[PDB]
């Protein structure tokens, strides 16, 4: 309450700063957007795999545009980076991250042990050990507050909602997370209640369902367009009664 | 590396081992603290990756400094400022005549300045003790070790339960509840109070149950009324003995009622009615701190 107004002000500071670079793919030589969301949905599938927290997939997506914004990689150490972003991240969040040896195991041996930790030491070099950074999930669970008491639907919704931006670069890339958050919220909140954003999220974020709109347009058309994406991963996990089988309900065909 | 001597052992951490050094071409003091690498075999240490990217985000004057990050293939050594004592021992070295009052009050603010800055930059310390509290010639004191330390949640999940050394640990999580927050460190800054009036540790168990019952014989056992579920809490047992609550004035006898009132607050059963490192700043006890 005293300084729960004070962190949502200083993650909103600090999505700014811990952005990567938004067209970094097109100066890729030998990798695509692609082939990202393709690792991406390996990731999901790794958070489950492991049953991993959702905050700990979105920190390793982040660590990976962000590496990837700067380095040049080619397409078969693509999962090397992803492997060792995923195998940082579960050490800041998670109670018990897995071992390095199961890591090296879900990678079928394409890596070894010695390649995911050097990999480590580079990626916090790129980094500059810069981990702490915010996630569409650490504003979801901040806006979830502002409906009482919490509709289990919407959270699972907004959530699966948030989890697809991470697939596609175009156009995801191009929106800050607390955007992509507040779109999520919105889309989760209407489908399920015929609600929209809250009056009192207007005051806590500054964001009117106006501002939300463009990331709100492109949402409604991942979702609407979600059964037919090529990655899958995300769509089966929330197909599970863990989310109230979310992925199943039907979208809006419009927002008005 | 080859550009620091080592000047003398300061330590053992949170993990490895820390070493006061200078800069031998610059003159310049450092403590090092040292993390050995092929002894783990497992990466770069979770404790480390936390401490650095948390320090990064927490430059006030009341949290240590971190300079550097030197990463071999083979070691990791984290570069921070030198302060010249900890709070132990300068609480060892004032045993007999007491910290003066005006000292102590200054010391509590400022540990309460860093530690709100922390809680609004979303980090949990974890390990606030005399020990991890570092003071400079110029009367300053610092937050140090974040090796324990957390990023957190709005609202929280269910973090470590093994936290907080004893003496200094939160009755919420002596009692195991589903989850903690910011008052565990308001908590472990109440005890550090007290020890600092007092000259001995508030609370210096040496088991979970002899913690708890410490806590309960100064503090009243507590109950439904001043605890919400607090009987029904996973580690919380009908047996426990009820003993009555110890006037403040026996607990803390050299404090006034600002300071009592302070204490009591910020060692307050339910962590949801335990005062925040923010209005504890705002507190009638702080109106003539220097
Ligand atoms: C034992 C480890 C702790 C860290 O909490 N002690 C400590 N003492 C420090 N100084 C107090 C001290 C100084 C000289 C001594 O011989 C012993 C303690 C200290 N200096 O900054 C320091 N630096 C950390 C930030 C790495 N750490
Ligand atoms: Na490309
Ligand atoms: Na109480």
């Amino acid at each position: 309450p005293d300084y729960h107004e004070d962190i949502h002000t200083y993650l909103r500071e600090m999505e700014v700063k811990c952005k990567p670079k938004v067209g970094y793919m097109k100066k890729q030589p030998d990798i695509t957007n692609s082939m990202r969301a393709i690792l991406v949905d390996w990731l999901v599938e790794v958070g489950e795999e492991y049953k991993l927290q959702n905050e700990t997939l979105h920190l390793a997506v982040n660590y990976i545009d962000r590496f990837l914004s700067s380095m040049s990689v080619l397409r078969g150490k693509l999962q090397l980076v992803g492997t060792a972003a995923m195998l940082l991240a579960s050490k800041f969040e998670e109670i018990y991250p897995p071992e390095v040896a199961e890591f090296v195991y879900i990678t079928d041996d394409t890596y070894t042990k010695k390649q995911v930790l050097r990999m480590e030491h580079l990626v916090l070099k790129v980094l500059t050990f810069d981990l702490a950074a915010p996630t569409v999930n650490q504003f979801l669970t901040q806006y979830f507050l502002h409906q009482q008491p919490a509709n289990c639907k919407v959270e699972s919704l907004a959530m699966f909602l948030g989890e697809l931006s991470l697939i596609d670069a175009d156009p995801y890339l191009k929106y800050l997370p607390s955007v992509i958050a507040g779109a999520a919220f919105h889309l989760a909140l209407y489908t399920v209640t015929g609600q929209s954003w809250p009056e009192s999220l207007i005051r806590k974020t500054g964001y009117t369902l106006e501002s939300l709109k463009p990331c709100l347009m492109d949402l409604h058309q991942t979702y609407l367009k979600a059964p037919q994406h090529a990655q899958q991963s995300i769509r089966e996990k929330y197909k599970n009664s863990k989310y109230h089988g979310v992925s199943l309900l039907n979208p809006p065909e419009t927002l008005n | 590396m080859e550009n620091f001597q080592k000047v003398e052992k300061i330590g053992e951490g949170t993990y490895g081992v820390v070493y006061k050094a200078r800069n031998k071409l610059t003159g310049e003091v450092v403590a090092l603290k040292k993390i050995r690498l092929d002894t783990e075999t497992e990466g770069v240490p979770s404790t480390a990756i936390r401490e650095i990217s948390l320090l990064k985000e927490l430059n006030h004057p009341n949290i240590v400094k971190l300079l550097d990050v030197i990463h071999t293939e083979n070691k990791l050594y984290l570069v921070f400022e030198f302060l010249h004592q900890d709070l132990k021992k300068f609480m060892d070295a004032s045993a007999l005549t007491g910290i003066p009052l005006p000292l102590i009050k200054s010391y509590l603010f400022q540990l309460l300045q860093g530690l709100a800055f922390c809680h609004s930059h979303r980090v949990l310390h974890r390990d606030l003790k005399p020990q991890n509290l570092l003071i400079n010639t110029e009367g300053a004191i610092k937050l140090a070790d974040f090796g324990l330390a957390r990023a957190f949640g709005v609202p929280v999940r269910t973090y470590t339960h093994e936290v907080v050394t004893l003496w200094y640990r939160a009755p919420e999580i002596l009692l195991g509840c589903k989850y903690y927050s910011t008052a565990v460190d308001i908590w472990s800054l109440g005890c550090i109070f007290a020890e600092m009036v007092t000259r001995r540790a508030l609370f210096p168990g040496d088991s979970e149950i002899d913690q708890l019952f410490r806590i309960f014989r100064t503090l009243g056992t507590p109950d439904e009324v001043v605890w919400p579920g607090v009987t029904s809490m996973p580690d919380y047992k009908p047996s426990f003995p009820k003993w009555a609550r110890q006037d403040f004035s026996k607990v803390v006898p050299p404090l006034d009622e600002d300071g009592r009132s302070l204490l009591s607050q910020m060692l307050h059963y339910d962590p949801n009615k335990r005062i925040s490192a923010k209005a504890a700043l705002a507190h009638p006890f702080f109106q003539d701190v220097t």
